[PDB]
């Protein structure tokens, strides 16, 4: 499948795989039609990447700005610099 | 010869593995990461005013 | 070693070494200065470039001398024989390279790779020197030297060195292969001049059947194993044919068949 | 003028689906609908256009009999063959068919190519297909395919060779050369025009049928329009009239493409609507105009079982995919939806015997895949299946068994099997090109839509295209003809520039804005300047489009330069093509690749970064890496051999990783991925064979290495480490595993036999195919022969002898080799070059001399390569020792000119000598003015080494007026060694010396008994080596000899080559005698400048102050030299190639000066006058070389003979050559030297004799194919100076241009022999047989002492003490000299006695025999003296004489050249005598026919009768040699029959 195909099922993925309120038994059904049927091992692996994929008016708004990024050449980021 | 490996590496010079050649060279190779040297590089042949600083 | 990322850095260290031979110094102290090892600045960088940073490669040197001149040893045939290298010895096999147009030449000694810049003579190149110059009548200790080549950052550093025959007694009796073994004497071999010579080219000698770097296949590469030479241009260590089993080891069509394409 | 205009603002950006169109005309009952997620536009079958009352389908009744036989079994034809029945078959002009898919337009393309077969009628055999070709261009290999199997079953009966042009260049050459009807690819044949494998056969090529020219706005676009372009250009240039058949579909704006392809609007213009197709089929276009793409595949899966099941037992069905895997899995959704919805037995009817027959072919079938569905009514035919299984399908589709065949592409443009019912399912294909998902082509689509409705057993078809909304309007647009065809050619334009720079075709911006304006780009710029980015004001201020064409020219010229592939000035506008443009125009690359290889190559790179150079060039620049293939690709980087220096989330890395998995043929895992890795290994085959042509070029001997590797592993699909065997596709793969798993070379199997190689592989039953297949792998044996020529440069022959069985199996028609020599360091390429060991001149040993430079720090040994371009690991290594190669000695300074002052005519004693040169000049050279103190005021022997022009004649006149001043009664005696120079030096003479002096001038005959009375009677005596040698062999006797005043011998130099020992031999006698006589003969040894001049002074016994050997660059008129080096293996080629360059040449170099054109053969010169006169008409200067007029012309073309070479003569180019009478060649002369002709190709034998001095020579191709060893061996030292120095113009001219148009190899060589010295070297080792005999016959060397003496006076004898390795020898010591001179002469005398020539009196006393006597008496060779004595006997008759005579040693050197061996086969079946097993490459069989058509007095052409005259000249010496053998042996029978043969 293409990328943008591949980013749609993806999409219907995380959201028949995350929105279906804990429901098992039944998104079986739709996974392996729209995936083709294949194996039950298909589905326990789809179910596992499912599970494992999901100046205001305040005086305090602006943080005080104490002191700091100590200046120095030396480079923090060490880094050779090239330019 | 690490800098030309680095430049293909898409990134700027290790930094780290030229920890090997630290505190080396009649040059400040140990200075050549310092932060001030693009402000460094803008002075040319201050050998003469710092022997002059005897007079200055 | 690992032998399963370190390989990748390995030939990525070896192939910057065009850059390395341009960098060449030689150590100009000890010089007892009582022949001195001409070496040419082609297969110099030929020997530097077919190297490793870290396998020590192994290559015997013969040459004949100039006319009027018997102070000097230009060297002119650098023989590649099929051994492996570790990190402090190679281990060459005791078979001594054989060739027709190293039969006018005389073997000025050996020279290998190390490194790390070894300040002091090595004790176990001095005990293969030791080994070579004892197991082959033709290896006399006054003409056979040893040169190590220490692999400087962005440079080379050659150093040559003839050995003692109190050392070359010393290293032919010696049976530990370690850092440090019994009887290593400073004295068991003296720093002599050497010069780089670049009016004269000179040649090399390949084998025919093998390769001459066998880091990879190491179980082929017997200290007891025989080869033939070849007056042809020795081949990299990173080779198709230095290594067979990382080649011939894949297995035996419906994607976009453009044919006819402009080519 | 010029302005830099932005060359991809003006492309198109979508390319094959750029509509140039807003609006799409829709028929009238052609509504569409939305009835849920996606909407249906239908269009239905358009009634077909009512026939006239005129106007109807001709049966084949009509068609002549040369086209009757090309449509075997059609009755009757369609309306658009016969709408056009006469333009295509009666009318040879340029037609546009402009015919939908369908509608029978091979046809045309059938009427075509009968009618240009019927231009050679051929009524005493079939037909003549040696006369004409036919070219046609298909863009689909299967389409190509299929045509030519159609063109190979339809002219079957008329002989016409069917062809598909694929393979290397040289394969496509012969195949071109072999074959008249060729079927290939337009980029194919824009390659094979860029690389020159079709400028040979251009002249033959009178019929361009393009097909397809829908695709004219696709990807092949840009390629069809350079390929047009050129085809105006050859037919406005050379005049070639090509009829052109361009097929293109119903598109709008056709008058453009017709304009652009040179049809007529009226006659050659046919416009076809839709209605003339003979299956009207039903258009439905889907198209999904949801968001989410899952919901637009369910939709479209499910539109797709809606027209299954609509259609499953009415009609067939049809299914295209994108991919082969692609169509297997559409397929098994159908049956799995027909299967669901009970709607299986819909399409499986009551069919019980097609449902057997389906069932058997299910059950016999090998395929998983396909026999899943086949007892169901779905079949699939995919490329990735097997033939059998294909072949199947089609037989189930084509029979109505199988109701949904699903294929792709491929199959539905490759096989002509349509359905009734199609579906095109998707409309979307992966272009790794584009590197994305994109939308189908405009071709494709069209032969999708084609095969809708088949036209025997339907009415009406059903075309279905399941497609998104926004791309519905452009379908509907090439569907209904409103879709015009836009030129997509501002792309490629640089590229085409560059092409068109290589090819010759444009020079200048002129050329370029000509060779632009003739293209479909300038024709869409006119008519639609809208479209390709120009405004109103820019059409209205240029209306011929010439300004945007100068900015288009200006841009291309910019991106040459900018990429450094050719040399483009913006003064002038010209440009020079370099070797990267080349490089890249033949083989397709493009600019920026190309700059990135000229900025990326380096001589120190590895294998490493190779394949990071070739992976980063422009052809994979839009190829992107995906995330989803990233663990594919870190994968495969644990598994190739290669590592990879860049990251994994580069392209460069991602496409060397795909290239080392192709190589090592790795399983992939995404389809994109492997169409991404086959489309880069189809881009980096042509970019390793560009690498490996800039390596080569370069110089670095490595890179071509890795480079030659790297082709041959992408070439033959496997690693180096891999067997030999892997190429041949008859070993099995299991063999191949157990050879490679045993660690054994591939030398060692072939010192086994077939029993020890399958014993020793554990395989006997598999060990004789591996023995044939050791036998039949490419290893020859490669000798090397050094040969230290000079200080600096040797020559090397390298003899190759095939040690393998050749085949044409394995090897083909002929293996192609890249011999590389270079040094110690493998690193610099000192000497590369190709070779062609054809099957013909397989299992011989060919020898190749080449020249090798060799400095100061000389390596120990060099190293010789002989790889295969084809074939892996096939590569022969040679070290050439230079340890013990004896280098001769550096040679001295030459003798600098005085600038002293010019000596006046007053200068000379004599007043009659001063007469004769006082008109002339009346000041002389400055080297003839330092000559004179040693020549007039001395009597020395004096060496003159002066260039051909620097006054040697002078010298030679002043030494023969000093030796008339010393003595009245003086014998001088000039010996040169060219016959017709002899001729002119004596024609001087007799106005000098005869007219002037009043002195005896004669020339000597090769008669002996009036040069007695000549020498006598003469005291100028102008004679060859050849004449003088008879007479030297008698100076002991004839004592006119010996009374010699004056010794002069001109042009020494040459005696290193042809009569060179003759020379040095007489040179040597003339010394002898002249220090046993008495008496210093005055000797002045002219020659050019040697460097070796101090041998040649002590060898010919002149003194230091007397050598007068000047510098090459010390002549009065300074020679500018040019060489020009083509890249070209084949001669014919490089002689087609190099015409228009010499053209240039001379335009550029001498535009109002006479020129002198060196052809490489009698035949040649006309030809290449022809090509002249073709270049100076293409110009706008058109007979622009006659400098005077036709009045002046007109006494002299009536006295020529050939009506052409008057014809040529008329425009201002004479010829010259040896088939050529003497007087008109005399003429052509005179007219060239008055100044009326600017041109004069003179052939390679009339380089020496010719009387003309001009100020440019163009020397185009120096080389001679010779027949009795087949070979085109270089041209000599000698002739090349000779023609050098013919360009000597002192008043006439300031400077003489020289340009030598040769090949890469020989460029080196020619110009190191030009500027430098070249030494001499005495090659009388040889030839040393004859000077034996004559010195034992004269009693002169009477033993062994005698003849050491004898040849240690000889100029061998100074040459072998500077060049010992140039004379075989060991040493330059005297021990080592001796024995050397006793091995020669022990060598002589034994084949003086094996040849009963002499006797040896205790084996050391030699004493003259018989046969020694009568060989050097009527100056005969040893070995034509001895096959006399032992051939013929006291029973012979003429008939056997005249073969004896025929076989003689002086036969050997008859002239063998191409295009001779079908004239001797004709001759030979008329002579009175026949020959037993004649041999067409034998010049004795030659000689024999030569003299058998003189006896009979039968006619014979120029270069036979040339050759019969030479034969005659020494057949009456052959006579009486054998008649004195005849009477020596005591036989009188035979001598009389030879007596009467003589006679006859």
């Amino acid at each position: 499948q293409p990328r943008d195909i591949l980013c749609g099922a993806a999409d219907e993925v995380l959201a028949v795989l995350k929105n279906e309120k804990l429901r098992d038994k039944e998104r079986r059904k739709e996974i392996d039609l729209l995936l083709g049927q294949t194996d039950d091992t298909r589905y326990h692996v789809l179910v596992n990447l499912g599970k494992k994929i999901t100046i205001d008016e305040t005086y305090g708004v602006n943080v005080q700005f104490e002191s700091d990024e100590e200046e120095g050449d030396e480079d923090v980021y060490g880094e050779v610099r090239e330019e | 010869l690490k800098r030309q490996e680095a430049i293909a590496q898409n990134r700027r010079l290790t930094l780290e593995d030229l920890e090997d050649s630290w505190d080396r060279g009649i040059p400040r190779i140990n200075t050549l990461f310092q932060k001030d040297r693009h402000t460094l590089a803008y002075d040319k042949g201050w050998r003469v005013r710092t022997d002059f600083k005897q007079y200055q | 070693f690992s032998s399963k990322t370190e390989w990748r850095v390995r030939a990525i260290s070896a192939a910057n070494l065009h850059l390395r031979t341009n960098h060449i110094y030689v150590s100009s102290d000890d010089i007892k200065e009582t022949y001195t090892y001409i070496l040419p600045k082609n297969v110099l960088k030929k020997f530097i470039c077919i190297s490793d940073l870290r396998a020590q490669i192994a290559g015997y040197l013969y040459g004949v001398s100039p006319p009027d001149n018997p102070q000097v040893k230009e060297i002119r045939c650098i023989v590649m024989v099929p051994q492996w290298g570790t990190h402090q010895t190679v281990h060459l096999p005791g078979q001594l390279p054989q060739h027709e147009y190293l039969k006018e030449m005389e073997p000025l000694g050996w020279i290998h790779t190390q490194p790390n810049e070894s300040p002091q003579l090595s004790p176990q190149d001095v005990t293969t020197h030791a080994k070579i110059m004892a197991d082959n009548p033709s290896w006399d200790g006054e003409k056979t030297i040893i040169i190590t080549c220490s692999f400087t950052p962005g440079s080379c550093t050659l150093t040559a060195y003839k050995l003692t025959p109190s050392g070359y007694e010393w290293g032919r009796q010696n049976t530990d292969k370690g850092n440090n073994p019994k009887g290593y004497l400073p004295s068991h071999y003296e720093r002599v001049q050497m010069l780089l010579s670049d009016r004269f080219l000179g040649f090399f000698m390949v084998p025919a059947q093998s390769s001459w770097n066998y880091n990879f296949m190491g179980v082929r590469h017997d200290p007891n194993m025989k080869y033939e030479l070849q007056l042809a241009n020795p081949k990299e260590f990173y080779h198709e044919v230095h290594r067979p089993s990382h080649f011939l080891n894949f297995a035996l069509v419906y994607s976009a068949d453009r044919e006819d394409l402009y080519a | 003028p010029r302005q830099v205009l932005d060359l991809e603002d003006l492309v198109f950006t979508q390319g094959s689906h750029f509509m140039a169109n807003k609006r799409c005309q829709l028929p009238d009952g052609s509504f569409r609908r939305q009835r849920k997620g996606y909407e249906e536009v239908h269009v239905p079958a358009l009634k077909p256009k009512p026939f006239g009352s005129e106007e109807q389908l001709l049966p084949v009744e009509k068609l002549p009999k040369y086209a009757q036989a090309g449509f075997e079994g059609f009755k009757t034809l369609n309306r658009i063959q016969s709408k056009l029945y006469r333009a295509a078959l009666e009318t040879d002009e340029n037609l546009l068919l402009c015919a939908p898919t369908g509608a029978g337009k091979t046809n045309v393309a059938l009427m075509c190519m009968l009618r240009e077969i019927g231009k050679h009628i051929n009524m005493d055999g079939t037909i003549n297909v040696d006369d004409f070709k036919i070219i046609y261009i298909a863009p689909m290999r299967s389409l190509v395919q299929e045509m030519v199997g159609s063109f190979g079953k339809r002219l079957a009966t008329y002989g016409i060779t069917v062809a598909e042009l694929t393979g290397d260049h040289q394969l496509c050459k012969e195949e071109i050369s072999a074959t008249q009807i060729i079927v290939c690819t337009p980029e194919k044949w824009d390659i094979i025009t860029r690389k020159g494998g079709e400028r040979t056969y251009t002249q033959l090529v009178r019929l361009i049928i393009l097909d397809e020219i829908h695709l004219l706005h696709d990807d092949r676009g840009p390629v069809l329009e350079a390929l047009v372009a050129r085809a105006i250009r050859n037919i406005e240039m050379t005049q070639e009239d090509v009829r052109l058949i361009g097929l293109s579909a119903t598109l709008p704006n056709y008058e453009d493409v017709a304009t652009f392809l040179r049809v007529d609007p009226a006659k050659g213009l046919f416009y076809f609507d839709n209605s003339f197709r003979p299956v009207p089929l039903e258009q439905t276009y889907v198209g999904i105009t949801e968001k989410k793409a899952i919901k637009r595949f369910q939709i479209m899966n499910e539109i797709v079982y809606e027209k299954i099941m609509e259609h499953a037992g009415k009609n067939q069905v049809l299914v295209f995919v994108h991919s082969r895997k692609e169509t297997g899995k559409t397929a098994r959704a159908i049956r799995d939806m027909c299967l669901e919805k009970d709607t299986l037995g819909l399409f499986l009817r009551e069919g019980s015997a097609s449902t057997e027959v389906l069932r058997t072919e299910a059950e016999q079938c090998k395929n998983l895949e396909l026999k899943d569905l086949l007892p169901y009514g779905f079949a699939i035919h995919h490329a990735g299946m097997t033939r059998v299984d294909r072949t199947l399908v089609e037989d189930l589709f084509a029979d109505k068994h199988i109701q949904v065949l699903v294929s792709t592409a491929t199959l539905a443009w490759g096989v002509n099997l349509p359905a009734h019912t199609v579906i095109i399912k998707g409309t979307q294909v992966y272009s790794p090109e584009k590197g994305r998902w994109t939308e189908l082509g405009a071709l494709d689509i069209l032969q999708m839509l084609g095969r809708a409705g088949r036209p025997q057993y339907d009415t009406k078809g059903e075309g279905i295209l399941i497609t998104s909304h926004g791309e519905l309007q452009y379908y509907l647009s090439l569907l209904n003809q409103q879709l015009p065809i836009e030129s997509q050619m501002v792309s490629k334009l640089p590229d085409m520039l560059n092409a068109e720079i290589v090819l010759g075709n444009v020079q200048n911006a002129k050329d370029a804005v000509n060779w632009l304006g003739y293209a479909y780009l300038y024709i869409r710029m006119l008519r639609s300047p809208t479209l390709y980015g120009i405004s109103h004001d820019d059409l209205k201020g240029d209306p011929l489009l010439d300004q945007r064409r100068l900015d288009l020219v200006h841009t291309a010229a910019l991106m040459l330069d900018k990429n450094n592939l050719v040399k483009y000035d913006k003064k002038t506008g010209n440009f020079q093509v370099t070797e990267l443009g080349r490089i890249a125009s033949h083989y397709y690359i493009t600019n920026d690749t190309v700059q990135t290889y000229n900025q990326l190559l380096k001589p120190t790179l590895s294998e490493i970064e190779l394949f990071r150079v070739f992976s980063l060039s422009s052809e994979f620049k839009n190829i992107t890496v995906r995330e989803e293939e990233k663990l594919e690709l870190q994968k495969l980087l644990e598994r190739v051999p290669i590592p990879v220096k860049e990251s994994i989330e580069e392209p460069s890395a991602k496409i060397n990783v795909l290239l080392q998995a192709f190589i090592s043929q790795l399983k992939l895992e995404g389809f994109a991925l492997m169409a991404d890795m086959v489309y880069v290994t189809q881009s980096a085959g042509r970019l390793m064979r560009a690498i490996f042509e800039i390596v080569l070029n370069r110089g670095w001997a490595q890179l071509t290495d890795k480079t030659l590797n790297l082709c041959k592993m992408i070439d033959k699909r496997m690693w180096q480490s891999m067997c030999p065997l892997r190429q041949f596709r008859k070993l099995p793969e299991e063999v191949v595993k157990k050879i490679e798993k045993k660690n054994f070379p591939f030398e060692r199997l072939y010192d086994l036999n077939h029993n020890e190689i399958g014993e020793l592989i554990r395989m006997p039953k598999m060990g004789k195919t591996i023995h044939k297949y050791v036998h039949l792998f490419p290893k020859l044996e490669l000798s090397v022969h050094l040969q230290p020529i000079t200080r600096s440069t040797l020559k090397v022959e390298l003899t190759i002898t095939p040690d393998f069985q050749w085949d044409e199996k394995v090897h083909g028609s002929s293996e192609a080799f890249w011999i590389l020599v270079e040094d110690v360091d493998s690193e610099v390429i000192l000497h590369h070059e190709y070779f062609l060991l054809k099957a013909k001149y397989a299992q011989d040993e060919h020898l190749i001399t080449f020249f090798v430079p060799v400095f100061e720090p000389l390596p120990p040994q060099y190293f010789i390569r002989v790889v295969s371009d084809r074939w892996l690991s096939c590569e022969t290594q040679l070290p050439v020792s230079f340890r013990h190669l004896i280098l001769p000695e550096k040679y001295p300074p030459p003798t600098e000119l005085l600038d002293l002052q010019p000596l006046p005519v007053s200068a000379l004693r004599n007043s009659a000598f001063e007469s004769l040169y006082q008109d002339k000049f009346p000041f002389f050279n400055p080297i003839q003015t330092q000559v004179f103190n040693t020549v007039y005021n001395s009597d020395d022997n004096v060496f003159v080494g002066a260039p051909t022009g620097s006054g040697k004649t002078i010298c030679a006149e002043f030494a023969i007026l000093r030796m008339l001043l010393q003595s009245s009664e003086g014998r001088c005696v000039y010996i040169t060694p060219m016959e017709a120079l002899a001729e002119q030096v004596y024609m001087d003479w007799y106005e000098k010396f005869q007219d002037r002096l009043n002195k005896k001038v004669v020339l000597l005959t090769g008669e002996t008994s009036t040069d007695l009375k000549l020498l006598g009677k003469g005291n100028i005596i102008i004679s060859t080596p050849e004449k003088w040698d008879i007479l030297s062999r008698r100076w002991k006797q004839r004592k006119n000899v010996q009374n010699i005043n004056l010794f002069v011998v001109d042009e020494v130099h040459l005696i290193g080559g042809e009569n060179g020992p003759v020379l040095e031999v007489i040179c040597s006698r003339m010394r002898y005698i002249s220090s046993q006589i008495e008496r210093p003969i005055r000797i002045v040894a002219l020659s050019s400048s040697l460097s070796n001049a101090k041998d040649v002074a002590h060898w010919l016994g002149c003194s230091a102050t007397s050598t007068f050997n000047f510098h090459p660059n010390v002549r009065p008129v300074p020679l500018e030299l040019h060489i020009q080096g083509f890249n070209i293996s084949h001669t014919q080629t490089r002689l087609l190639s190099m015409a228009k360059p010499v053209y240039h040449a001379i335009t550029k170099h001498s535009p109002k000066k006479p020129v002198i054109v060196f052809v490489p053969s009698r035949k040649q010169t006309r030809l290449t006058a022809i090509d002249i006169l073709t270049t100076c008409a293409a110009d706008i200067q058109r007979q622009r070389f006659l400098h005077c007029t036709e009045k002046d012309l007109i006494p002299y073309l009536e006295k020529l003979s050939d009506s052409t070479l008057k014809e040529t003569l008329l425009n201002g180019v004479g010829y010259l050559h040896e088939g050529l009478s003497p007087m008109e060649r005399r003429l052509v002369e005179q007219l060239f030297s008055s100044g009326a002709i600017q041109v004069v190709v003179a052939s390679r034998s009339l380089c020496w004799g010719m009387n003309v001095a001009a100020h440019l020579v163009i020397i185009m191709d120096t080389q001679y194919y010779n027949g009795k060893i087949h070979a085109y061996v270089d041209y000599p030292i000698y002739d090349v100076l000779q023609m050098v120095g013919h360009a000597n113009r002192p008043l006439q001219d300031d400077e003489g241009r020289c340009v030598i148009m040769c090949q890469g190899s020989k460029k080196d060589f020619f110009k190191k022999f030009l500027y430098e010295p070249l030494p001499v070297e005495s090659h009388l080792d040889h030839c040393m047989h004859d000077h034996f005999n004559a010195e034992i016959v004269t009693k002169t060397i009477e033993n062994k002492q005698d003849a050491v003496d004898y040849l240690t006076w000889t100029f061998l004898y100074r040459r072998m003490t500077q060049n010992p390795n140039y004379y075989n020898l060991q040493g330059i010591s005297h021990r080592h000299l001796s024995d050397h001179l006793s091995e020669l002469v022990e060598q002589t005398l034994s084949d003086l006695e094996q040849s009963k020539c002499i006797s040896i009196e205790d084996e050391m006393d030699v004493a003259p025999l018989n046969l020694g006597m009568i060989a050097a008496y009527y100056y005969i060779n040893y070995t034509t003296i001895e096959l006399f004595s032992m051939s013929l006997n006291a029973k012979t008759k003429v008939r056997g004489l005249i073969e004896i005579i025929s076989n003689a040693a002086e036969y050997e050197n008859i002239p063998i050249r191409h295009h001779e061996d079908n004239l001797l086969r004709q001759l030979a079946q008329k002579v009175p005598h026949k020959l037993n097993n004649p041999k067409f490459n034998d010049p004795h069989v030659k000689t024999n026919l030569l003299l058998q058509a003189h006896l009979s007095r039968m006619q014979l052409s120029a270069e036979l009768q040339s050759d019969t005259e030479e034969i005659l000249s020494k057949a009456i010496r052959l006579i009486q040699a054998c008649v004195d053998v005849l009477s020596s042996n005591g036989w009188l029978s035979p001598a009389l029959a030879a007596m009467e043969l003589a006679q006859m």
